[PDB]
């Protein structure tokens, strides 16, 4: 029955796996009928015409589309027809808090809302990027693919990251029901490479108190 | 060097964070 109890996945794999490498995959989180149900929503927000261009931190001059080709919504998880992305998240929520105190020196007491996103097949990717490069709060980010049927082989998409201190890259096929932490700062720059079929996930990105009290300081203050 | 920030995936910085 899944999800597994999140006390001895946390700090028997996740913890261990994240300070030793940085990066971490939990295959078949949810089970199979679950992940459907999150798929069938994702694909409801699709058809409803709820994505819109996936944008960036920052912009001078550049379409955001020469950077990132998806369509996203942000999703609270309470929405109605949202209901089992909801359930995504709080189990998300639950493996985290049972790593309390163990990932690094984070102190992780808050998190984004659901970034929902598409690749909509046309070779569409991300370049390559890093999440969080100058210090807005972002820890860990937390990645639910939910592509049955995909064949990365015809299909592309592999997530690739590129690991600081590592002697190889970690490719990331978007697997169905597939988890994935990884440090959302520099150690982890990472390219979602041109994708030839619709391509769904869903992201949250955890926050470290500190770091993401002092990016707030700056917003609040016009810096 | 480029700036990062340039290529880094917006999140809302106004008020729509959540509590764990
Ligand atoms: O979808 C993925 O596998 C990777 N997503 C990103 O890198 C991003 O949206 O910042
Ligand atoms: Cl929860
Ligand atoms: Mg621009
Ligand atoms: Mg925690
Ligand atoms: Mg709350
Ligand atoms: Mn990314």
């Amino acid at each position: 029955t899944k999800p597994l109890p999140a006390l001895k996945l946390a700090l028997e794999y996740i913890v261990p796996c994240m300070n030793k490498h940085g990066i971490c995959v939990v295959d078949d989180f949810l089970g199979k009928e679950t992940g459907q149900q999150i798929g069938d929503e994702v694909r409801a927000l699709h058809d409803t015409g709820k994505f819109t261009d996936g944008q960036l931190v920052s912009q001078k001059s550049d379409s955001s589309k020469d950077i990132r080709g998806d369509k996203i919504t942000w999703i609270e998880g309470k929405e109605p027809g949202c209901e089992t992305i909801g359930l995504l998240m709080s189990s998300m929520d639950d493996l985290i808090r049972h790593c309390n105190g163990k990932l690094g020196s984070y102190k992780i007491n808050g998190r984004t809302k659901a970034m929902v996103a598409c690749y909509p097949g046309n070779g569409t990717g991300y370049v390559r990027h890093v999440d969080n490069p100058n210090g807005d709060g972002r820890c860990v980010t937390c990645i639910y693919y939910l592509n049955k049927d995909w064949d990365a082989k015809v299909s592309g998409g592999i997530l690739r990251i590129f690991p600081e201190g590592k002697a190889q890259f970690a490719d990331i096929e978007p697997k169905f029901d597939r988890l994935l932490f990884f440090w959302s700062d520099r150690r982890n720059p990472h390219e979602v490479q041109p994708a030839y079929a619709t391509r769904y996930a869903i992201t949250v990105w955890y926050f470290d108190a500190d770091e993401r009290a002092r990016a707030k300081v700056k917003y609040l203050t016009g810096e | 060097e480029l700036d990062l920030e340039t290529l880094a995936p917006y999140i809302p910085m106004d008020g729509e964070d959540f509590q764990l």
